[PDB]
Order: structure tokens, then C-alpha cells, then sequence
């Protein structure tokens, strides 16, 4: 039932080799010949890839900028709601980045704050304003 | 086995099954009851076993029935019955015995026998042993046929056969018994050195042996599992299916290359995608980062649209810079799968240069084995008879292989020097007419109510003929001639003044340069304590071979075994040999091969004797007159000298039964 363990004799494979007086020959040349451009095609990769690290060469170190650590905070400041109903205009729903800006708020500070302050800061508003830009 | 049942399997019998041959000589038995089945297998293994223990004399019906002991001993019309099967047809004494019970001084029927090698010799001994008169004609002024001894001085070396492949189940054990044949253990460790003559090393000796066996496994899964056994209108040899395997296996070493710089490109394009990702998210970066700069040159206090947007892009540029630092962590894992590619490929080439070299001469080896090249062996056929192997060690014969013809000849009448040219057979017998082969126009006429032909398959095969046939053969049988293969292999015989080399070891291979010459003094067999060394010829070589100077054979001889022993350790020889099996007109061949195209099925057609047609017309059927034997005609023996003499034994019992009768088949 089995062939040796790793030759391989498919059905398929033999009637390919066989059917010609060179058949072997044109087997294993195109196989020769693809595995070629496959080799050829790595090579242009390779160039490629290497020509786009130049361009990335010094990282991003120049440009990181230090980041908030900020604890939490109860209280909303009048800057605080200023900062988020703004936050809201640029972002809409996205109520980790609003978190990130204001920097001394929760996500669900945040959250609540859609909630509270939902009739006076006409947010409704702002997110119709958001949303018809994106 | 052993005990009774061994010596069944001595006598290459089943010890607990009657055979064919037994239940045609003994119906009412086999077709009996089962208990009764039981008893004549007793019988027979008994009588086996009591011939085996001493096969130096005569085994009588009688000195059978003092020893076996009832309720055994009780039938003795069985007793007889079987002891007499076993007589004719030469399970019991044959070979060289001393004769208990004296010869009918009357003789009865005669036998011509064409040839007097092993078979017909065994043919003829039996035959006589039986009452009938026997003459055997013989071509060569010599008798063993293609056991061929060559003898100089002390010099003794066989150019024909030379092995007894071992003595669990072979005749040949009973013949050492019974003359003195010296028989010699094989050593079968076979150093190789490639064509420079450096020794092939551990590692490749051993990957090479196991790729060789490999692809014959794989030949033999292509015959049975996949049915490859005809392509286009032709039948598959051996060689084409090896092809077609290793052809296979460097297929298979491209595609697993292929899909392998396959996964190296796709994690390139991967690659690609992120450092464009990343390229383009250092622009945003730089961008956004020029952007808070900017806007951080609003200086405080300021109002909160300002202090929005410092926030706003600093948060957006934080958000970013994350994104970059993922990203070339992937491109880290990315850079390292693609060190592991290029470090783990698979391998490169299916076989080197001095692998596939070194693979021909395990090719050469079974080219050698087969005497012929492995593209004219039957793949579906070509190993049939390897079920029939004997037991224990191959062995060589100290004192020369003729030693055993010679032996068998004593007592016979042989006429050397002899000729057949033309064989006759009728109604009412037959006529053989040879010639002298010195003087070849004097010429002989042997009129004998039946010819046993033991003319080799490659004489049989010559065109033109050698032999005539009157009337000719029925295409039944000639082209069973036809498709069976006749092969070829030679020897070169180098005498030495001293040894010089590894006595610890009687062989050792020669790697050949190119494939076509893989057959070409492949191989070098030191005999046993003793000061000379064969090279053998193979495969395609042996025929070339042929047709080139004894001085430039051995020349070949000497620089392969300088290269080996170096230039300094190599003397000229004494005396040297080289062999011609195919120019042998009287063999024309080494022996024969299941040829693709045929089965063992020719074998036994080969074996099945010729009846004429009646003289008168209308008188009733002749018996038959016609009768071969030889290495030919022996389906589960072929190509030996056991299976020689086994036809012979097996041809004189056909003949008996047909010209004495057969008592012993009577109820
Ligand atoms: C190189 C070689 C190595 C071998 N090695 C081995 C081995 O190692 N082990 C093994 O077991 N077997 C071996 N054999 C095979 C063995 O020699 C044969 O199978 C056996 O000897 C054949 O016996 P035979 O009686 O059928 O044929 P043969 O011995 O050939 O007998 C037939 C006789 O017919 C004669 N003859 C031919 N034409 C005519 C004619 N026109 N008129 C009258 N006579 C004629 C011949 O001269 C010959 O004497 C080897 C053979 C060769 C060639
Ligand atoms: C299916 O697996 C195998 C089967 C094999 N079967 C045979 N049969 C040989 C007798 C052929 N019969 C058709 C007459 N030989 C193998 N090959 C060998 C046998 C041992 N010989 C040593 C030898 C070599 C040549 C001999 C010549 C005459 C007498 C005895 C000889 C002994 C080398 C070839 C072999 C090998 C195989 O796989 C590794
Ligand atoms: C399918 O599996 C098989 C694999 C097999 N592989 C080998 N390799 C033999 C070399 C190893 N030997 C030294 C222990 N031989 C097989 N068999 C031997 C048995 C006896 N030898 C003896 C022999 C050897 C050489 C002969 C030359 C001419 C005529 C007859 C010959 C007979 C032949 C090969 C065989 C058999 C197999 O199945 C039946
Ligand atoms: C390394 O070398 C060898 C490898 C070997 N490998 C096998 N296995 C093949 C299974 C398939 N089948 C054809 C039996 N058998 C070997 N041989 C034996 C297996 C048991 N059979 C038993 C047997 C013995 C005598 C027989 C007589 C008539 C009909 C069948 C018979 C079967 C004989 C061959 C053998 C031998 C080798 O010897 C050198
Ligand atoms: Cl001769
Ligand atoms: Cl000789
Ligand atoms: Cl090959
Ligand atoms: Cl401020
Ligand atoms: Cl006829």
C-alpha cells in the first residue's frame, strides 16, 4: 500500500515523467526554469526592501514626544469640558483618544459625560457635525 | 525446521501438505480422509528424513519398512508405493551412492541425452539407476558444461558457476555429502573505492545501500500497487521503473525547492507592505510632529481652540508613534522567519555526481546477479523465483565446481567431442546425428526411443541454428525461446606470485566513471587462502567486453588494483584467464532471465516435452519422445546449478514413468 518512507510516486506524477521519450526532460527543465524566476524575484524584492529601510533609517527618535502620566480625576474643570466637547468634534465616538487629549479622565468619566452633559453641550449637534465630515 | 519435518524442508517439501506430484500419483490418498493424509506425509517425511541422514548409500524399500515403526510400518503397500515416488523422481537416491540391490542385467528403453553438463549428467546417472541405457553426446571434449574449472600448477579458479548458494534446501548439500567438495564460507563484507581509489566512506557506503534498496522497494510499489507493467504498446523493464523512480525523487527535491523560495518571496511581499506602511506613517509622523511645534508656539495662557489643538496633535502623534513601534516589532519576526529560511533550505540536488556513481555499482552488482542489464529484466517478473531461496551462508568450492560433474560422469557413456547437429523425432522414435568436432564431416547416427535436449536457452536461440529440428519445434515452444532472456557475464582470472591485499576479505568493488561502464571489473574475489584475484564483468560490459584483447583486460585489471594497493604492491601475474561466455558457442550465454515480455510461465513451457504426429494416418497418439532439462527449463530454480541438476532428476522421472511405467500410481 505504502511507497518507502519520502519517495514519492503519485499516479498523476509517473503518467507525466512516462508519456513522451523526453517528458523527464521537459518536467525538470520547467521546473528549473520557475524555480529560477522565483530566485530572480526575491532578488528584486530584496532590493526593494533594503532601498525602503534607508528610507526609514533613524527610526522615529527625533519625533517621540514624552507622554501625560495623569491620575483620574472627580471633578470636571470648565478647561476639561471645553477640551471635550471639542475632542468630541474631531473624534466622535472614539472615547479612548478623548481620554488621552482631556488626560485627567477615564473612558468612562468620558462616557458619562455624553450622558450629563448631553442637553447642554448639544452634543447631539456636535456628532451630526462629526459624523457629516467622516 | 528439523526432526522429520526438516528433512521435508530439505527436500524443498512441505512437511504437512501433500504437493501437485503427490496427488497425481496418489488420488485415492488425497481425496481420502484426512488421517490417511496424515500417514503417507509421515511416510514420505521419514523416508526423506532416513536418505538425508545418510545419502552415501542406497535407501531400500526394505531398509525403510525395518525403520519406520507401526501403525506406519503396518501398510506396507503405501510404504512401497512411496518409497518408489520418491525414487523416481530423485527426492531419494540420486547423486553418488554405492548400489545396494544390483543392476537389471537386462536394460531397458534408450535415452540419448544432448549435453553433458549438470543436468544431463544427473539426468543420465538416474537413468541407468533405473535399467534404462543412456548415452550423452557432448560438444566439448569436457563434461561439466557451464561448471567450467580452469586448473594450472595449483592455480584453480571456476570461470563458470563458482557459488553454492547455501545448503538449507539445496540438492547441492546432499552432493558434498556424497563426494569431496571443500566447501568455504563467504565474507560477505565488500569494501568500494571510487575511480581515483580512495575507499567510499561509512557515510556514503551506507546512504547509497539504503537509496539503492529504496528504489527497488519503489519499483516494486510502482509494479503492484500502481499496475505500471505495460507503457505504450511495450512491456516495463526493471530499468525504465528505476528511472521513472529516480526521475521522480529529482522532481520532487525541485518542487520542494520551489514551494520553499515560494514561502521566502511571500514573506518578502510581506516585508514590502510593512516598510511601505511604515515609511508612510514616518511622513504623518514628521508632519504632525512640524504641526505641534507649531501650534506650541502659541505660548500660554492661551485660549482652549489652542490649547485643544497642542493636545489634539500631541495625543494624535503619540497614537502614531505606537503604531510604529508595532509595526517594527512584525518587521523584527519578519526579518527573523527569513533568517531561518535562508539558513534551513531543503537539499539541494537529488544525487551528486559521486552518489549516482556509487548507486551504479549497486546496479552493476544485480546486473550482475541477473547476468544481463537491468533494461531487459521483467519488472512485474524478474525476482519470481526469490520466494524459493535456500538457507545459510553462500559458499565456494575449495577444490573447483568441476570436481562435482567430474564425479557424476563415472560410470556413463560419454561421447565427447560429439556434436548434435540435427535431432529427429517420430512415431516410432528418434534420430540424433552429430558430428566430430575436430574432424567435422565424420559423422554419427543415434536412433533411441527418446532425446533428452539439455542444449543451452542461448544455443537454442542461435541464429542460425546450431541444432535442427525434425520436425521443427511447435511455436509454443520456440517462442517461449524467443521471449525467454538469455544473459551474459565474464570473468578475468589473475594469477599472483604473492598476495597483496586484505585477506580478512574476499571482495571488494571498483566504482565506474561512467554508467555505461558500471558493469566493467565492478568487482574483485580474493579465493579463500589462496593467491589469486577474479574481476568480474557485468551488465553491458560483458558483451563489449568480449570483443577486446585478453593483454588490455588485464591491463584495465592492474591499474584499478594500483590506484587501490598503489603502483609499488601490484606484480605482473603468473598466468591470467578471461572468460567469453557469449562467444562459447556451445552456451552462447551465462544463463537465463525472465526477459520483460515474459513470465516463469516460459519456464515450464520450456519444460513440457514434444510429441510427434503418428507415421500412419489415423493410428492412435504417440507418447512422447522430445524431452528438455537444463537451468532453462526449472521455473523455481532458474539459473543454477541445483536447478540444473533438479530439472535433470525431474526429466529422468518423466521419462521412467513414460518407458518403464509407473507402478506406484495404482491404488
Ligand atoms: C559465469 C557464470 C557463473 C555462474 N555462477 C553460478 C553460481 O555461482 N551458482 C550457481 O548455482 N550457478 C551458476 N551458474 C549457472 C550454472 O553454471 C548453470 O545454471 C548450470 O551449470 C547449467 O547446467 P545445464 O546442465 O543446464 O547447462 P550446461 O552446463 O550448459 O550443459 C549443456 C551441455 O551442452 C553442451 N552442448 C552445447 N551445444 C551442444 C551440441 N550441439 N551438441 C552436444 N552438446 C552441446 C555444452 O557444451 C554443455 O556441456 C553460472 C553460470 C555462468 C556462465
Ligand atoms: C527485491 O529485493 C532484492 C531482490 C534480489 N533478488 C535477487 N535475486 C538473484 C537471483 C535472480 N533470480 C531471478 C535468478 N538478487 C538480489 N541481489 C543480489 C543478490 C546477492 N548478490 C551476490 C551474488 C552475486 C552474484 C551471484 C552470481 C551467481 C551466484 C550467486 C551470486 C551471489 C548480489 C545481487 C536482490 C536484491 C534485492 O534488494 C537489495
Ligand atoms: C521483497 O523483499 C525482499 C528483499 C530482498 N533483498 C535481498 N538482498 C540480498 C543481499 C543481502 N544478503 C547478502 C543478506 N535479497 C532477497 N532475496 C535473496 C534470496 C537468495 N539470494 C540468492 C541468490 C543470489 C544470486 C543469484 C544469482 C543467480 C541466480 C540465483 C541467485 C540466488 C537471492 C536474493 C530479497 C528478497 C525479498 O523478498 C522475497
Ligand atoms: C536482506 O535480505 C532478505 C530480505 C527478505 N525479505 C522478505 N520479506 C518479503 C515479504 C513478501 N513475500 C514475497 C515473502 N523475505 C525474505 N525471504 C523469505 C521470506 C520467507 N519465505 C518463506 C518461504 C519459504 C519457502 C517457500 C517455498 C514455496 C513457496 C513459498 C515459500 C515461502 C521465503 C523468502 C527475505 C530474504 C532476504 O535474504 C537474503
Ligand atoms: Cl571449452
Ligand atoms: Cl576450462
Ligand atoms: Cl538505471
Ligand atoms: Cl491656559
Ligand atoms: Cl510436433
Amino acid at each position: 500500500r505504502k511507497p518507502p518512507k519520502g519517495m514519492f510516486l503519485s499516479q498523476e506524477d509517473v503518467e507525466a515523467v512516462s508519456a513522451n521519450a523526453t517528458a523527464a526532460t521537459t518536467v525538470l527543465r520547467q521546473l528549473d526554469m520557475e524555480l529560477v524566476s522565483v530566485k530572480r524575484q526575491i532578488q528584486n524584492i530584496k532590493q526593494t526592501n533594503s532601498a525602503l529601510k534607508e528610507k526609514l533609517d533613524g527610526g522615529i527618535e527625533p519625533y517621540r514626544l514624552p507622554e501625560v502620566i495623569q491620575k483620574c480625576n472627580a471633578r470636571w474643570t470648565t478647561e476639561e469640558q471645553l477640551l471635550a466637547v471639542q475632542a468630541i468634534r474631531k473624534y466622535g465616538r472614539d472615547f479612548q483618544a478623548i481620554s488621552d487629549v482631556i488626560g485627567n479622565k477615564s473612558v468612562v468619566q468620558v462616557k458619562n459625560f455624553f450622558v450629563n452633559y448631553r442637553r447642554r453641550f448639544n452634543i447631539d449637534e456636535v456628532l451630526q457635525e462629526w459624523e457629516a465630515e467622516h | 525446521p528439523s526432526g522429520v519435518e526438516g528433512a521435508a524442508f530439505q527436500s524443498r517439501l512441505p512437511h504437512d501438505r501433500m504437493t501437485s506430484q503427490e496427488a497425481a500419483c496418489f488420488p485415492d490418498i488425497i481425496s481420502g480422509p484426512q488421517q490417511t493424509q496424515k500417514v503417507f506425509l509421515f511416510i514420505r517425511n521419514r523416508t526423506l528424513q532416513l536418505w538425508l541422514d545418510n545419502p552415501k548409500i542406497q535407501l531400500t524399500f526394505e531398509a525403510t519398512l525395518q525403520q519406520l515403526e507401526a501403525p506406519y510400518n503396518s501398510d506396507t503397500v503405501l510404504v512401497h508405493r512411496v518409497h518408489s515416488y520418491l525414487e523416481r523422481h530423485g527426492l531419494i537416491n540420486f547423486g553418488i551412492y554405492k548400489r545396494i540391490k544390483p543392476l537389471p542385467t537386462k536394460k531397458t528403453g534408450k535415452v540419448i541425452i544432448i549435453g553433458s553438463g549438470v543436468s544431463g549428467l544427473a539426468a543420465a546417472r538416474q537413468l541407468q539407476s533405473f535399467g534404462m541405457d543412456v548415452t550423452l553426446l557432448e560438444a566439448r571434449d569436457r563434461v561439466g558444461g557451464r561448471v567450467a574449472t580452469f586448473r594450472k600448477g595449483n592455480y584453480v579458479a571456476d570461470l563458470g558457476a563458482m557459488v553454492v548458494t547455501g545448503l538449507g534446501g539445496n540438492p547441492m548439500a546432499v552432493v558434498s555429502k556424497q563426494v569431496n567438495m571443500e566447501l568455504a564460507k563467504i565474507k560477505q563484507k565488500c569494501p568500494l573505492y571510487e575511480a581515483n581509489g580512495q575507499a567510499v566512506p561509512k557515510e556514503k557506503d551506507e546512504m547509497v545501500e539504503q537509496e539503492f534498496n529504496r528504489l527497488l522497494e519503489a519499483t516494486s510499489y510502482l509494479s503492484h500497487q500502481l499496475d505500471f507493467n505495460v507503457l505504450n504498446n511495450k512491456p516495463v523493464s526493471l530499468g525504465q521503473a528505476l528511472e521513472v523512480v529516480i526521475q521522480l525523487q529529482e522532481k520532487h527535491v525541485k518542487d520542494e525547492q520551489i514551494e520553499h523560495w515560494k514561502k521566502i518571496v511571500k514573506t518578502q511581499e510581506e516585508l514590502k507592505e510593512l516598510l511601505n506602511k511604515m515609511v508612510n506613517l514616518k511622513e504623518k509622523i514628521k508632519e504632525l510632529h512640524q504641526q505641534y511645534k507649531e501650534a506650541s508656539e502659541v505660548k500660554p495662557p492661551r485660549d482652549i481652540t489652542a490649547e485643544f489643538l497642542v493636545k489634539s496633535k500631541h495625543r494624535d502623534l503619540t497614537a502614531l508613534c505606537k503604531e510604529y513601534d508595532e509595526l517594527a516589532e512584525t518587521q523584527g519576526k519578519l526579518e527573523e522567519k527569513l533568517q531561518e529560511l535562508e539558513a534551513n533550505p531543503p537539499s539541494d540536488v537529488y544525487l551528486s555526481s559521486r552518489d549516482r556513481q556509487i548507486l551504479d555499482w549497486h546496479f552493476a552488482n544485480l546486473e550482475f546477479a541477473n547476468a544481463t542489464p537491468l533494461s531487459t529484466l521483467s519488472l512485474k517478473h524478474w525476482d519470481q523465483d526469490d520466494d524459493f531461496e535456500f538457507t545459510g551462508s553462500h559458499l565456494t568450492v575449495r577444490n573447483g565446481y568441476s570436481c562435482v560433474p567430474v564425479a557424476l560422469a563415472e560410470g556413463l557413456d560419454i561421447k565427447l567431442n560429439t556434436a548434435v547437429r540435427q535431432v529427429r523425432y517420430t512415431a516410432s522414435g528418434c534420430e540424433v546425428i552429430a558430428v566430430n568436432t575436430r574432424s567435422t564431416s565424420q559423422t554419427f547416427i543415434y536412433k533411441c526411443d527418446a532425446v533428452l535436449c539439455t542444449l543451452p536457452l542461448g544455443v537454442l536461440k542461435q541464429q542460425p541454428p546450431a541444432v535442427q529440428f525434425v520436425p521443427p519445434l511447435p511455436e509454443w515452444k520456440t517462442s517461449a525461446v524467443q521471449r525467454m532472456g538469455f544473459g551474459n557475464l565474464n570473468k578475468v582470472v589473475l594469477c599472483f606470485d604473492r598476495v597483496f591485499w586484505d585477506p580478512s576479505v574476499n571482495l571488494f568493488g571498483h566504482v565506474g566513471s561512467t554508467t555505461a561502464s558500471r558493469g566493467e571489473l565492478f568487482l574483485f574475489w580474493n579465493l579463500y587462502k589462496a593467491p589469486i584475484l577474479l574481476a568480474l564483468v557485468a551488465g553491458e560490459a560483458a558483451g563489449i567486453m568480449e570483443n577486446i584483447s585478453d593483454d588490455v583486460i588485464v591491463g584495465r585489471c592492474l591499474a584499478i588494483l594500483k590506484g587501490i594497493f598503489g603502483s609499488s604492491a601490484v606484480p605482473q601475474p603468473k598466468e591470467t584467464v578471461v572468460s567469453r561466455w557469449r562467444a562459447d558457442p556451445w552456451a552462447r550465454g551465462s544463463y537465463s532471465y525472465v526477459a520483460a515480455g515474459s513470465s516463469g510461465n516460459d519456464y515450464d513451457l520450456m519444460a513440457q516435452p514434444i510429441t510427434p504426429g503418428p507415421s500412419i494416418p489415423g493410428a492412435p497418439q504417440p507418447i512422447p519422445r522430445l524431452f528438455f532439462a537444463g537451468e532453462h527449463t526449472i521455473r523455481n530454480y532458474p539459473a543454477t546449478v541445483h536447478g540444473a541438476l533438479l530439472s535433470g532428476l525431474r526429466e529422468a522421472g518423466r521419462i521412467a514413468d513414460q518407458f518403464l511405467g509407473a507402478m506406484y500410481t495404482l491404488p
